[PDB]
């Protein structure tokens, strides 16, 4: 009988909207006959009613004025089960690095790290910190993590076993004094090879 | 090509390059005459400087002989803002293992700083930056010798898309537990 | 009305963060002169407000756009007890807007 649930918005998704998502934190609820519904903060309208997709609920629009909040309620027919009240510019995820590559460079003793940032190009929210992770691709480590605000990074040699398979990724989260809101996914790992020492 | 740049919100520098005339005003009063031209051996102008309001409009009007219109413009001066660099830059050594940077503040807001530090060993630079007037770098050997350097960015939202950033400071050299001439 | 009483941090954050790429997102790099100016926070907003939100000749739309509805929204969020078309003027009205939010910031409360 819980009917708690969790949202995070994504600013421009596929264009110039914005994407929110929601789903129960109970996945084994039936969900029969339930909907979402997003009032309040929109530009045109009163509410919006969120598609669902299996497991999920969303909605891509260009509704959202980004300013002030919004109560997103979970109903069924027209009773509200639980309402939450939050706004759009607070649960923002940030959108994954892509293009990780690892390059040995033999004279500097290190490795050199590069990704892609794509809230770069971006209207709103151009800043994101990043979250550089790596460990031994083979057997249990706890992962290294190197906090970044830009695409590059170094690991000198000397940190790392020799003769080895690293396995290294990357994630993001928004840094700004106003958007606020939730670790990306992890970008796909990369692995890479140590030489001898 | 005329070129405008407002210095620290104290002078504006207005540069060409036949014989250009500048007249300016602040606000809606009477056009005045340059205080002060760049002139060439044979007097040809090349260029005025004029003193910068933090407020009001900002209008200039250069003309040819013969009194053509060649060049307008109406801004507030700060459109052209590029701000003095910090004047003395520190470096402190916390107990972390992390570098305490610090500079004097401008006299005016709106700015972010970039601080930009490198092994004193053609490396790439790495930055950071932030409001006035410090900032922390981390991750840095005791025993190594780094350059660091400064400047101040005026904000975009603040100031528009036609300000520009500071020149860095000079270098200054910092020594973990090193002393200066091991640098 | 009365801009005194808005809270100028909030409004400045939603400025800075969202307005602002609005507003040069639709100038797409088109600038014109400057034609008035301001000297404090809350005339700054005034005159924001009242060419953002009322029509002129020659771009009836102006207030329907983004950056306007988020205006009026700021302001409503923030200050207390807040109650054909060509181009080229819709462009000219939104570079004033723009040089009009800079005063805004370089001016005091
Ligand atoms: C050029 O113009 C400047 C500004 O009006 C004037 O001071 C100067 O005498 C002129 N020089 C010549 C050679 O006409």
């Amino acid at each position: 009988d819980d009917h708690s649930f969790w949202c995070h918005s994504q600013l421009e998704v596929d264009g110039s909207q914005h994407l929110l998502t929601c789903a129960f934190n109970d996945s084994d609820i039936n969900t029969a006959n339930l909907e979402f519904q997003i009032c309040g903060a929109l530009l045109r309208v009163k509410c919006l009613t969120l598609n669902k997709l299996q497991d999920i609920y969303f909605i891509k629009t260009s509704e959202f004025l980004l300013i002030g909040s919004s109560n997103i309620c979970v109903k069924l027919g027209q009773k509200n089960l639980t309402c939450k009240n939050m706004a759009i510019n607070t649960i923002v995820k940030a959108e994954a690095p892509s293009d990780l590559k690892v390059v040995y460079r033999k004279e500097a003793n290190d490795f050199l790290v590069t990704f892609n940032a794509p809230h770069l190009k971006k209207k709103y929210l151009k800043k994101v910190k990043h979250d550089v992770a790596y460990r031994p691709a083979r057997g249990e480590s706890n992962w290294t993590h190197v906090s970044l605000f830009h695409t590059r990074t170094t690991i000198p040699q000397r940190k790392l076993r020799p003769k080895a398979m690293y396995e290294i990724k990357v994630r993001s989260i928004p840094h700004n004094d106003y958007f606020k809101g939730f670790w990306s996914e992890w970008s796909p790992s990369s692995t890479f090879e140590t030489p001898e020492p | 090509d005329v070129t405008v740049v407002c210095h620290d919100l104290e002078t504006v520098e207005v540069t060409w390059g036949a014989n250009l005339s500048l007249e300016f005003r602040y606000g809606t009063g009477a056009l005045q005459p340059c205080p002060r031209y760049f002139l060439s051996g044979a007097g040809v102008t090349s260029g005025c400087i004029l003193p910068a309001a933090r407020a009001g409009l900002l209008e200039l009007a250069l003309r040819d002989g013969g009194g053509a219109m060649v060049f307008k413009a109406r801004q507030r001066a700060s459109a052209w803002l590029k701000p003095r660099p910090p004047w003395q830059v520190t470096l402190l050594w916390t107990p972390d293992g992390d570098v305490t940077v610090s500079w004097p503040a401008h006299s005016y807001l709106g700015l972010d700083y970039e601080v930009q530090h490198r092994e004193s060993n053609e490396d790439a630079w790495q930055t950071t930056s932030g409001p006035c007037c410090d900032l922390t770098v981390g991750g840095l050997d005791p025993v190594r010798c780094y350059d660091f350097r400064v400047r101040a960015s005026p904000r975009a939202a603040h100031y528009g898309l036609e300000a520009q950033p500071s020149e860095w400071t000079a270098v200054t050299r910092l020594s973990g537990a090193a002393s200066a001439a091991s640098c | 009305y009365n801009f005194s009483n808005c809270n100028f941090t909030s409004i400045t954050k939603i400025y800075c963060n969202i307005i602002f790429h609005d507003l040069t997102g639709d100038l797409k790099g088109a600038k014109f002169e400057q034609i008035e100016d301001c000297e404090s926070k809350p005339a700054c907003l005034l005159k924001i407000e009242y060419y953002t939100l009322n029509p002129i000749p020659g771009c009836p739309s102006l207030p329907d756009k983004t950056f306007a509805r988020r205006t009026r929204e700021a302001l409503n969020d923030h200050c207390p007890g807040y109650p054909q078309e060509v181009q080229n003027i819709c462009l000219q009205q939104t570079s004033q807007i723009l040089r009009l939010w800079y005063s805004f910031m370089q001016s005091p409360e």
